[PDB]
RNA sequence: UGUGUGUCCG
């Protein structure tokens, strides 16, 4: 009697137990998923430093930049527009980017105004700057001619023609810089400008095993009076080592020397 | 014999009963200490947000009347 | 009489644009000025009657229309001219030549004299030692050429007054040349056959104003031709013979003294290079300066050939001889030069190239670049330099603009953290800069290294102001006696009228500073910032901006701007500002040398992140000026602006300089086209424009150096290299240390080095150059030991002499107030302790300065402008005539008792004295002593007491009741306040000046003073911080003649004129001196009888003087002893023991201080055969409360409180003394100062009043090679005998006295290894700790100064506490 | 006891399903709530990294840039702080560029 | 028999008691997530609105540089 | 009659 009606009431209560379970599975597959598709939430807790980094970094860079320039920032189709006619720059101050002016610069169709080239010239031109190539000066034939003759006392004297010898044969095998470099040297090293000339005509590469040149000559009166005292006849296979500096000749076959 | 049955499976019942709501609690304690964890950092990450876009707006209100 | 009173010495440009007005005049013809006006004006009312005057018709009677420029013949001139002709003047300045030898004869032996009673004297003396130099004076080449000028220069000076009408000329008449003068206006006749020719047969000087055919037919058969000049050039070409004459003097004398190696050049070399000089100067007209330039770069080249000759080490000379090729081929390619003259012409520079001397040599060679005159100057080229650079267009990168705004931040931020505790509380919501918080939290800083990645942050900081704007402790910068520009109004008022062809419509009162300060009715700081603030500066009638070319210089012209009066006065305060505030984070200073600094320390200052090895470069700073730009100086000044309360203060430049009118102000050529119609709006021409974009020469300078700084931080940062800057005159010396490893020898250090400083040269120059101002790399060298530096040379540690800048100088005739012979004395007297500071010879200065002291005495006798012609001062003032003895005495007792001297032989071993009395007389005593005329000691220093108030006693407290030691400056400041009387309708002086100040001055003056015992030093010391003080400093402003008899305040005054006040005060000066035997008391003499003592009778002296003053009362803490009294000298054989510590000091002995010399050679140049060529190692209290940014007021209150405390210490008045002092300067009261005074215990305030407070800083008087080879060991004195012995003048001493002693011997020749200074047992003393007492108060009533300035402030604690 | 232990084991199983109702409530507020993910986590989280790009990109690009200076900048810089403080044009005559 | 059937259901019914009080409690603190809810929506929002800000910033960058 | 012909910032 009662024990059966005990017998069914539990076995319902059963069955409802078993949807219990069943009802704690799903929600704890439920929150499963959810901390699933939740745990991508702490991920951005980090890279939102950077974002904030970055942010901070571009809000500097940008409001700086837009402090300096005033009210007439003349944007681009502006001055696009003013350059066409009176092609002055603008009034107010203007942005460009390196690449796109330097193209601009390289072509001659656009007619970029003059002080903006020449301005973006002196800009650039001091890009090429290293560790050696600062001070470094520029040499040519007729600097290093004249810097070595306001070493030497006198007008005239021989040794003038060896300078401007030694002066040709360096600008036509391109290795002035080597000479002057050493001729400095000596100089400072305590001999006489003399005995340096000696040291370039002796120990340069180039000038080894050498033949000087041969230069027309009129008469005596085109000769300086202070060489009359190093004329000598030439003898075969003149050497610059040996003493040769040039050799004269004449109109009727006739070949002089100078010996220092 | 029926009654100590009975009583087997009550008993039985109840202890998977106790059991899922232990899990239940644990489940609790884990989402409440991730809630936690996202609390007062989410907090600051909010106010960092407000703080960025407030700086941004005043850039692009200078920019504003350029153009 | 008369309101004029022109100068002795050239301070003028020269420009002859007026000459064009003489030439119309006169009938002649010449072009100087490149103003067409000038052509077709109308000439004034005077040098119009030129062609009414007999002498001048005369005079051009037989020479052409044409004339020549005098900038051609200014050599052929000094070239020949010597004095043979008739002069006007009576009696001929080479009349009385001889006594002057004489007397520079005398000097001489004197300090021979003094030398060999030292102890220095010298080894193996000559006897043949005056004959040389008498020979060597007699026989100088420019001896009466001089004469000739200065007998010029005196009938010029005179002639230039009598501004009325009916005016006179004067001639002269010398052989060849001939030369008339009218009223600054110099007419010279010359003979033709010294013009060098050309080659179409023409001189050289008529190529630029006529040509070939029209010359020669104007010429035809004349012999003589006339040109026209100013009365500058006859006073530069005065002084152009002076200093040759003085130079060439100092070089032949020099080489008597070593003959074997001096340190001056040569005296053959130099006139070699005077004739090559003068020559390219005759040929090449005004150009030949752009030549003469070189002489410095070439010098520095040669300096720089003397080491070890690295690659790159030549390329400076090599650039230098380029470009002095390349301007002298290109400045001559017009000019038909002949063959001859082509060669002839470049022997200046083939001289200077080809040179072989010692470094120092070269380096006193470099201090002549001044001796062959200044060019032309013309208002059209100077304006067209400036417009170029001024208006051209530059290209920016944002980028390097941000970085160095960053560091400009950082810096700011680091050195107020580096002081002031810690950080300064960063507002604005600080998430936004994340790096920076964990710094800010535990309160730190980031090093260095690691400041790269967070540089961005700085930019978010925010803060309240740092500093404050009421911090102005001077009032004498607003009135300074200049002159500023007129007002838009009336901006052509300030030329001439009749060269303007127009009467201008409006006029100007005033024109200078003092004359529109006082008229000011509402001045006041807080009005000049509320001005500033509201953009005042901006009114139609502030907008002027006039220019004015510089004075003597080499260039073709530079200019400096003028401002009117309210915004000169923003430019000023600005400034001040800027210098106490802004700018202390950015030192630039330091001046340091690698070569003289501990190894140690020298590692730990270059390590970044084993020997340190420096290099170095300099760059010049002149032209960064018209460089600067808004869109880059913006936001710094905006960051200016905002460290303070003001808002639009700091851009008054960039605001109102575009759009003003640039023109220069001279009077004689105003700019082109100018017409009564365009007056309003004037065009711009070839002297004018309109758009400047630049900045200023002197203007904002400490803004801009702040940037420089900035700009070199930031290079630093960018390369991990250790940099240090340093920034004078208009230069600027970087140095960049490299730090290497131990095993690295000493080879390819100076190269690593050299790299490292290429590499940050380069670097700073990209980051300059994208900051728009740009570097020139044929200039910038680069040197690894080679320093120079504004007014310091060293070569690899060695300090090269260069003492011919100041020795060259000297002159009989300078402006000094009404040519009084007192300041006409000291500047000479100064000018020689300057130039023998440097070098190493004594004797050659010495006798230049006794050969010009008594040529001034003499010249000022017999030819004083002040008086009419004819007038004898030595006269009249004595009865007789003044004779050669009574002038030597009077040259010889020390102006500390009134008595004209000031060549004192002390000065040549250190250079601030203990005490000037007792050196004073030791000096007379051992000149009377030289001399058989001991007998006149008492007489000479007895004297009469004058009458002084309390006032006199503390303005100088180690002075003496005489009144021939006083100077004029008490009467200009009583000429001063007799004018603020009846003027000065300021409103807020007037409060300052009010009836009773007078009396206020007298009371506390006579209260600071009645103490027991009385201190002098302390109460001048306490006087400085009261109102009193401030009225003083306001009052002496007067610094010229001309303002004195020409301003218009202070004329007006009716009552008797300043010119017969100043001639009365001059004829009672001059009888106070050469008198003698006529000021004396026979009272006191008998006191100083019987002393034998400097000390004692100095304290007697100054006890019986200032008698009315303090009656009774003891003096203290005034007297020191001489340091030559206090110490002997025994020259100790390396071998040897010393008599006086063995013989006699058996019983208890005698302190003594000990001097030894080390061995170590270190580094020498060029040997080490003289010792002052060579170095060696061996180095030469908190408050309770500290206010932030304090004001003036507050802290001067402070300190006043501070020392009133410590000096009354056993008294229990200091908390009612110190109340009647603050009330009128601080609103806080007693007892809420005292907790910011710092605490201070110590006893003999008498010692910490002469050195701890250090009032001067004392130092050497000779150059500091041999102090780095001597050791000197003190404490062998043991209980010091704290004491009267003042130890950094004993070291001077000794330094001073090792040196001159071994000057001219060799290094091995040296006999002597160590020296004893023994003490003698007279003049030293043992002083007591004794505190003041004061049984009064002072009771005056202070409160009524409640006004702004220097003077009581309302909440002075704003700032906060820390 | 029949009667009473009926009506208790009812009592109970009107509790046990309340219980199972409350809870699939629950799971279904759950579910909704998660329908969408709780919507804008997944866009925001790319949007974050799209923005981190951009500014990353015009940072870069920002070091690039050359300016040219203007002739009328201080004009106008005056002009603007005249304008901000007692706000009226300048005085006449007109400045240097009035643009 | 009887007292052991009667003492069970009493710890049956003690049981299903704590059994819905603890699924009270853990409705009560689920509601509680609420929370969580309030960094969700208004931060959208401003994540949104700084892109607008940035998108427009790019634009504004392309109106004044020259570039290409 | 030629306003003090000029002589500034450090
Ligand atoms: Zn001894």
């Amino acid at each position: 009697h009662s024990f059966e009606e005990v017998v069914q009431t539990l076995a319902s209560l059963a069955t409802v137990v078993q949807q219990q379970t069943i009802a704690s599975e799903s929600l704890e597959q439920r929150i499963t998923s959810l901390e699933n598709g939740l745990k991508p939430v702490y991920d951005m807790a980090k890279t939102i430093s950077s974002l904030n980094r970055v942010c901070a970094e571009m809000v500097a860079k940008y409001d700086l930049l837009v402090m300096t320039t005033g009210r007439a920032t003349a944007t681009a189709a502006a001055t696009e527009a003013y350059w066409a006619e009176h092609g002055q720059p603008p009034p107010g101050p203007s942005l460009y980017e390196e690449s796109a002016i330097r193209g601009k610069i390289e072509s001659r169709d656009e007619t970029v105004p003059q002080s903006v080239r020449e301005a973006f010239n002196n800009l650039d031109s001091t890009t090429s700057l290293t560790e050696e190539n600062f001070g470094k000066p520029d040499i040519s034939a007729k600097d290093l001619r004249n810097i070595m003759y306001d070493h030497l006392p006198g007008f005239g004297t021989a040794f003038h023609q060896l300078v401007q010898v030694i002066c040709k044969l360096g600008k036509d095998s391109n290795s002035l810089d080597i000479i002057h470099a050493e001729f400095q040297a000596s100089l400072a090293e305590g001999d006489s400008p003399q005995c340096a000339l000696i040291q370039i005509t002796k120990r340069v590469p180039i000038f080894q095993d050498a033949a000087p040149p041969v230069i027309h000559i009129r008469s005596r009166g085109d000769i300086p009076r202070a060489c009359q005292k190093s004329l000598r006849p030439v003898p075969p296979s003149p050497k610059i080592d040996r003493g040769w500096v040039c050799v004269f000749q004449l109109q009727d076959g006739k070949t002089l020397g100078l010996k220092i | 014999n029926h009654s100590f049955e009975e009583v087997v499976q009550t008993l039985a019942s109840l202890a998977t009963v106790v059991q899922q709501q232990t899990i239940a609690s644990e489940s609790l304690e884990q989402r409440i200490t991730s809630l936690e964890n996202g609390l007062k950092p989410v907090y600051d990450m909010a106010k960092t947000i407000s703080s960025l876009n407030r700086v941004c707006a005043e850039m692009v209100a200078k920019y504003d009347l350029l153009v | 009489q008369h309101t004029q009173y022109p100068d002795a010495r050239l301070s003028s440009p020269i420009v002859l644009d007026q000459c064009d007005l003489v030439t119309r005049a006169c009938g002649l013809y010449s072009s100087y000025s490149l103003n067409p006006q000038l052509r077709n004006c109308k000439l004034p009312k005077h040098i119009y009657r030129l062609k009414y005057d007999v002498t001048v018709t005369k005079f051009l009677s037989d020479v052409p229309v044409a004339t020549l420029p005098i900038d051609f013949i200014v050599p052929i001139l000094l070239k020949a001219l010597s004095g043979n002709g008739f002069c006007p003047v009576e009696p001929r300045c080479q009349q009385f030549l001889d006594e002057i030898i004489k007397y520079t004869m005398q000097d001489a032996l004197f300090l021979k004299y003094y030398l060999k009673n030292v102890g220095a004297q010298e080894d193996c003396v000559d006897d043949h030692f005056q004959e040389k130099i008498l020979s060597s004076i007699q026989g100088n080449e420019f001896l009466h050429q001089m004469f000739f000028w200065y007998d010029l220069a005196i009938l010029t000076r005179r002639g230039r007054l009598n501004r009325g009408n009916s005016r006179s000329t004067w001639f002269v008449h010398d052989d060849l040349i001939d030369i008339l003068g009218y009223g600054d206006y110099v007419f010279w006749k010359i003979p033709i056959s010294l013009l060098p020719l050309n080659t179409q047969g023409i001189p050289h000087a008529a190529m630029d104003w006529y040509q070939t055919s029209v010359f020669k037919e104007a010429v035809q058969g004349h012999t003589h031709i006339v040109s026209v000049s100013t009365a500058d050039v006859l006073i530069m070409c005065k002084d152009l013979i002076t200093c040759r004459f003085n130079t060439t003097l100092i070089s032949k004398i020099a080489e008597v003294e070593d003959p074997v190696c001096s340190d001056y050049p040569n005296f053959k070399i130099v006139s070699m290079l005077y004739q090559s000089g003068d020559y390219l100067l005759s040929i090449l007209g005004s150009d030949g300066y752009k030549i003469i330039k070189f002489l410095e770069p070439l010098c520095l080249a040669k300096i720089q050939l003397c080491s070890k000759y690295t690659e790159r080490k030549g390329r400076f000379l090599t650039q230098m001889h380029l470009a002095v090729n390349h301007t002298l081929e290109e400045i001559t390619e017009i000019r038909a030069l002949k063959p001859s003259q082509a060669h002839k012409i470049r022997e200046f520079h083939r001289t200077l190239i080809r040179l072989e001397m010692t470094p120092q040599q070269l380096c006193e060679l470099f201090s002549i670049q001044k001796h062959w005159g200044h060019p032309v100057l013309h208002s059209e080229t100077a304006i067209q330099k400036v417009k170029k650079h001024a208006t051209v267009l530059k290209a920016l990168r944002p980028i390097v603009i941000f970085e160095t705004y960053c560091v400009f931040k950082y810096s700011i931020a680091k050195h107020y953290f580096d002081s002031q505790g810690s950080w300064y509380s960063v507002t604005s919501d600080r998430n936004l800069t994340p790096g920076l918080n964990s710094y800010i939290k535990r309160n730190q800083f980031p090093p260095l290294p690691m400041i790269k990645e967070l540089l961005w942050e700085f930019y978010h900081l925010d803060h309240p102001p740092l500093f404050s704007t009421k911090i102005i402790s001077d009032l004498s910068i607003f009135i300074k006696d200049r002159a500023t520009a007129v007002e838009r109004t009336c901006w052509d008022a300030v030329f001439e009228p009749n060269v303007l062809g127009y009467n201008p419509p409006h006029k100007f009162s005033t024109k200078r500073v003092p004359e529109q300060f006082l008229e000011q009715e509402n001045f006041s700081i807080e009005n000049v910032l509320s001005y500033a603030q509201k953009l005042e500066y901006l009114l139609p009638q502030y907008r002027n901006f006039s220019f004015s070319l510089k004075e003597k210089e080499l260039n073709v012209g530079r200019t400096f701007g003028k401002l009117p009066y309210p915004t000169r006065n923003v430019q000023t305060l600005c400034e001040a500002l800027l210098a106490d505030g802004l700018a202390k984070a950015f030192p630039s200073n330091m001046m340091v040398v690698t070569e003289r600094e501990q190894k140690e320390s020298l590692l730990h200052q270059a390590s970044w992140h084993a020997t340190v090895r420096g290099s170095s470069f300099v760059t010049d700073l002149e032209k960064y000026n018209l460089a600067f730009r808004y869109e880059f100086t913006a936001p710094f000044i905006e960051y200016c602006n905002r460290c303070y309360g003001v808002k639009n203060v700091f851009n008054w430049m960039h605001y109102t300089i575009p759009q003003c009118y640039m023109h220069v102000s001279d009077y004689y050529n105003p700019p082109h086209n100018l017409t009564l119609e365009n007056r309003n709006n004037p065009p711009e021409g070839p002297s004018s424009y309109r758009g400047h974009m630049g900045g200023i020469e002197g203007l904002q300078q400490k803004l801009w150096t702040s940037i420089s700084c900035a700009q070199i931080s930031l290079v630093e940062i960018k390369t991990g290299f250790k940099l240090r800057s340093a920034v004078m005159g208009d230069n600027q010396c970087i140095t960049v240390l490299s730090v290497f490893p131990l095993e690295t020898d000493a080879d390819e250090q100076e190269q690593s080095a050299e790299d490292n400083a290429a590499r940050v040269a380069a670097s700073l120059a990209k980051v300059t150059s994208a900051c728009g101002i740009f570097l020139k790399p044929d200039e910038t060298f680069v040197h690894s030991g080679f320093i120079y530096f504004g007014k310091k040379q060293y070569l690899n540690g060695v300090q090269l002499p260069q003492s011919l800048k100041t020795a060259t100088r000297m002159a009989p005739l300078s402006d000094a107030i009404f040519d009084d012979l007192q300041g006409t004395l000291a500047s000479i007297g100064t000018a020689f302790e300057r130039s023998i500071s440097e070098t190493r010879h004594i004797f050659p200065c010495r006798i230049t300065a006794a050969f010009h002291t008594f040529f001034s005495v003499r010249i000022l006798q017999y030819h004083h402008l002040g008086f009419n012609k004819g007038f004898d001062l030595g006269q009249l003032t004595l009865g007789k005539p003044l004779d050669f003895g009574t002038i030597s005495l009077a040259l010889a007792v020390p102006q500390v008792l009134g008595g004209l001297s000031f060549l004192n032989p002390e000065k040549c071993f250190y250079r601030n004295l203990g005490d000037p009395v007792t050196s004073g007389l030791f000096q007379l005593k051992t000149y009377l002593r030289m001399i058989e005329m001991d007998d006149l000691f008492l007489p000479l220093i007895a004297k009469n007491p004058g009458n002084c108030t309390a006032i006199d006693f503390v303005l100088n407290p180690s002075g003496l009741n005489v009144p021939g030691s006083q100077d004029l400056t008490s009467f200009l400041r009583q000429i001063v306040r007799r004018t603020i009387t009846l003027s000065a309708k300021n409103k807020l002086i007037n409060t300052l000046f009010h009836a009773s100040a007078d009396f206020e001055d007298e009371m506390v003056c006579k209260w600071l003073l009645s103490s027991t015992p009385v201190m002098s030093r302390f109460a001048a010391d306490i006087f400085s911080r009261t109102p009193s003080g401030k009225r003083l400093q306001i009052l002496g402003y007067l610094e010229g003649t001309r303002t004195l008899l020409a301003s218009k305040i202070i004329n007006n005054n009716t009552e008797t004129p300043v010119l017969d006040r100043l001639r009365k005060i001059t004829l009672q000066r001059w009888s106070l001196w050469f008198s003698y035997l006529d000021h004396c008391d026979n009272i006191l003499a008998e006191a100083l009888t019987q002393i034998t003592c400097t000390v004692d009778l100095a304290q007697i002296l100054r006890e019986y003087s200032w008698a009315h003053i303090l009656e009774g009362r003891p003096l203290i803490g005034a007297t020191l002893p001489c340091m030559i009294e206090q110490f002997k000298v025994v020259w100790l054989k390396p071998y040897e023991q010393c008599p006086q510590c063995s013989n006699a000091k058996q019983p208890g002995g005698k302190p003594f201080v000990s001097v030894a010399v080390k061995k170590h050679i270190v580094s020498a140049w060029p040997n080490a055969s003289r010792i002052s060529w060579t170095i060696g190692d061996g180095i030469p209290g908190q408050p309770a409360i500290k206010p932030k940014c304090p004001s003036a007021a507050l802290r001067e209150a402070i300190e006043l409180a501070s020392r009133l405390t410590w000096v009354t210490q056993g008294s229990s008045n200091s908390d009612l003394l110190i109340k009647p002092f603050l009330e009128a300067r601080v609103n806080l009261s007693v007892q809420e100062i005292l907790q910011m005074t710092p605490s201070h215990y110590s006893g003999n305030i008498v010692h910490r009043y002469n050195d701890q407070y250090s009032p001067h800083s004392f130092m050497a008087n000779r150059m500091s090679n041999s102090a780095t080879r001597l050791i000197v060991s003190t404490n062998t004195l043991g209980e010091f005998s704290d004491s009267n012995i003042i130890f950094q003048n004993v070291i001077n001493y000794a330094v001073a006295l090792f040196d001159i002693k071994f000057r001219n011997t060799e290094a091995t020749d040296i006999q002597y290894n160590r020296a004893h200074l023994h003490l003698t047992k007279c003049c030293t003393r043992e002083v007591p700790a004794q505190y003041l007492t004061y049984t009064s108060t002072l009771d005056l009533d202070l409160t009524r100064y409640r006004e702004n300035e220097l003077i009581y402030d309302n909440n002075p604690l704003k700032g906060g506490l820390n | 006891h029949s009667f009473e232990e009926v009506v208790q084991t009812l009592a109970s199983l009107a509790t046990v399903v309340q219980q199972q109702t409350i809870a699939s409530e629950s799971l279904e507020q759950r579910i909704t709530s998660l329908e969408n993910g709780l919507k804008p986590v997944y866009d925001m989280a790319k949007t974050i990294s799209s923005l981190n790009r951009v500014c990353a990109e015009m940072v870069a690009k920002y070091d690039l840039l050359v300016m040219t200076t203007g002739r009328a900048t201080a004009t106008a810089a005056a002009t603007e702080a005249y304008w901000a403080e007692h706000g009226q044009p300048p005085p006449g005559p007109s400045l240097y560029e009035e643009s």
